């Protein structure tokens, strides 16, 4: 029984012999987890005087 | 020496015989098998491993 073992942790899969290993070992979700702008007081309470 | 020289009075002379042989041949069996676990086909880099 050729078993998948665990390529991520180092154990090569059985069918992948000699110098070979699995070449799609995870999934990129491609949806980055980003942060938004910090809440801004002070700034919107301001009048402007053109120069 | 062994020519079928037949005379004119005939008779029981020059008698021969016949034989036959036989051949033979048998049948054998061959076969082999391989094994796989479902994970080793589901979780794998290549699609059509089978």
């Amino acid at each position: 029984m050729l078993n998948y073992n665990a390529p991520i942790d180092g154990q090569k899969s059985s069918i992948d012999g000699a110098g070979s290993d699995q070449m799609n070992t995870f999934y990129w979700l491609k949806k980055a987890i980003i942060q938004a702008r910090k809440d801004q007081y002070f700034m919107p309470l301001a009048s402007v005087t053109n120069m | 020496s062994k020519l079928p020289l037949l005379t004119e009075n005939g008779g029981r002379v020059n008698r021969v015989g016949f034989t036959r042989l036989s051949r033979e041949g048998s049948i054998h069996k061959f076969g082999f098998f391989y094994e796989f676990t479902q994970e080793s086909l589901d979780f794998d880099s290549d699609d059509q491993l089978k």
